[PDB]
């Protein structure tokens, strides 16, 4: 450990053109593993890693059938939505879910996530104790009402502690052979001429898992992380991610920058120069 | 209600070598709303056989796709990725560069 | 392992 398992669902209203857009995709870690496409030709909780292809045809039903149930909830939510917020009918609107379990060293709950965004937003989401809702604004407050008379956080918590654990345990295992890996990044620092008085210094990271890295440009101690482009972490496509960070800097000076790169597959972090 | 300007960058998977297959990649993310169109260019054409990832997000709820193609990379084919949203007064053409 | 979502919001 650690790990994750997270579920990353959008319903998106299409008034005038049909029935809402409905995704819904699950990930252990970075990498993906499932999805519902209400779009695809034949709609159905699918595999999307070579792993989760000796699974039973009752665990894809069941998960089918919850997905569809999932759909009917995000056409009534958006229908709610519109309405909490008086809005138009004719425009469109997306309604989000995010939830998942973190487990450790140990592999138990760390942590359970139950969120739910209005149009990119915040609305409500479950608080660390698994009892409790934080809403966003006035509306969602109604929700939260709703939510805690019935005790809805008691089954959430019930899935979180149970079913979401339990088999993300399941997942770690099916694979083993790819999903347990850290391949630490190769880094190396680039030069590209810019001008007559300055030049370009990029700092590369290539080939790492999991996503998460840290690409820092520091001059003689002090940090830059002011001034430099850092583009977003990219996949790479092969199950791997790529990232980097670049700095412009006055010719001849190029030795007093350097490039730190911070990695759970780094056993010391990483300076490196032109 | 909100929008997400999306951030494009178009590369290869591995390094790009002239005569070896590979793959190219352009990767939007950090946009809202999620309709989008994605278009990869050879020598300013659209490019047919390209595949796409399932709609996901972000922790910030900003979603996020990656449309790829196999293609064997020479010294005079230009590639690019062409990219319109709500966001975008006129669709964004980003050239495919050996160094990004 | 999907989660319902037992009340609409």
């Amino acid at each position: 450990g650690p790990h994750s398992l997270r579920y990353f669902v959008t319903a998106v209203s299409r008034p005038g053109l049909g029935e809402p857009r409905f995704i819904a995709v699950g990930y252990v870690d970075d990498t993906q593993f499932v999805r519902f496409d209400s779009d695809a030709d034949n709609p159905r909780f699918e595999p999307r890693a070579p792993w989760m292809e000796q699974e039973g045809p009752e665990y894809w039903e069941e998960q089918t059938q919850r997905a569809k149930s999932d759909e009917q909830w995000f056409r009534v939510s958006l229908r709610t939505a519109q309405r909490y917020y008086n809005q138009s009918k004719g425009g469109s609107h997306t309604f989000q879910r995010m939830f998942g379990c973190d487990v450790g060293s140990d592999w138990r709950l760390l942590r359970g996530y139950q969120q739910f965004a209005y149009d990119g937003r915040d609305y409500i989401a479950l608080n660390e104790d698994l009892k409790t809702w934080t809403a966003a604004d006035t509306a969602a407050l109604i929700t939260r009402r709703k939510w805690e008379q019935a005790g809805d956080a008691e089954y959430y918590r019930a899935y979180l502690e149970g079913e979401c654990v339990e088999w993300l345990r399941r997942y770690l295992e099916l694979g083993n052979e790819t999903l347990l890996r850290t391949d630490s990044p190769k880094a190396h620092v680039t030069y590209h001429p810019r001008s007559q008085v300055d030049v370009t210094l990029r700092c590369w990271a290539l080939g790492f898992y999991p996503a998460d890295i840290t690409l820092t440009w520091q001059l003689n101690g002090e940090d830059l992380t002011q001034d430099m482009e850092l583009v977003e972490t990219r996949p790479a496509g092969d199950g791997t991610f790529q990232k980097w960070a670049a700095v412009v800097v006055p010719l001849g000076k190029e030795q007093n920058y350097t490039c730190h790169v911070h990695h759970k597959g780094l056993p010391e972090p990483l300076t490196l120069r032109w | 209600a909100i929008q997400r300007t999306p951030k494009i960058q178009v590369y290869s998977r591995h390094p790009a070598e002239n005569g070896k297959s590979n793959f190219l990649n352009c990767y939007v993310s950090g946009f809202h709303p999620s309709d989008i169109e994605v278009d990869l260019l050879k020598n300013g054409e659209r490019i047919e056989k390209v595949e796409h990832s399932d709609l996901s997000f972000s922790k910030d709820w900003s979603f996020y796709l990656l449309y790829y193609t196999e293609f064997t990379p020479t010294e005079k084919d230009e590639y690019a990725c062409r990219v319109n949203h709500v966001t975008l007064s006129q669709p964004k053409i980003v050239k495919w560069d050996r160094d990004m | 392992y999907y989660s319902i979502a037992p009340h609409s919001i």
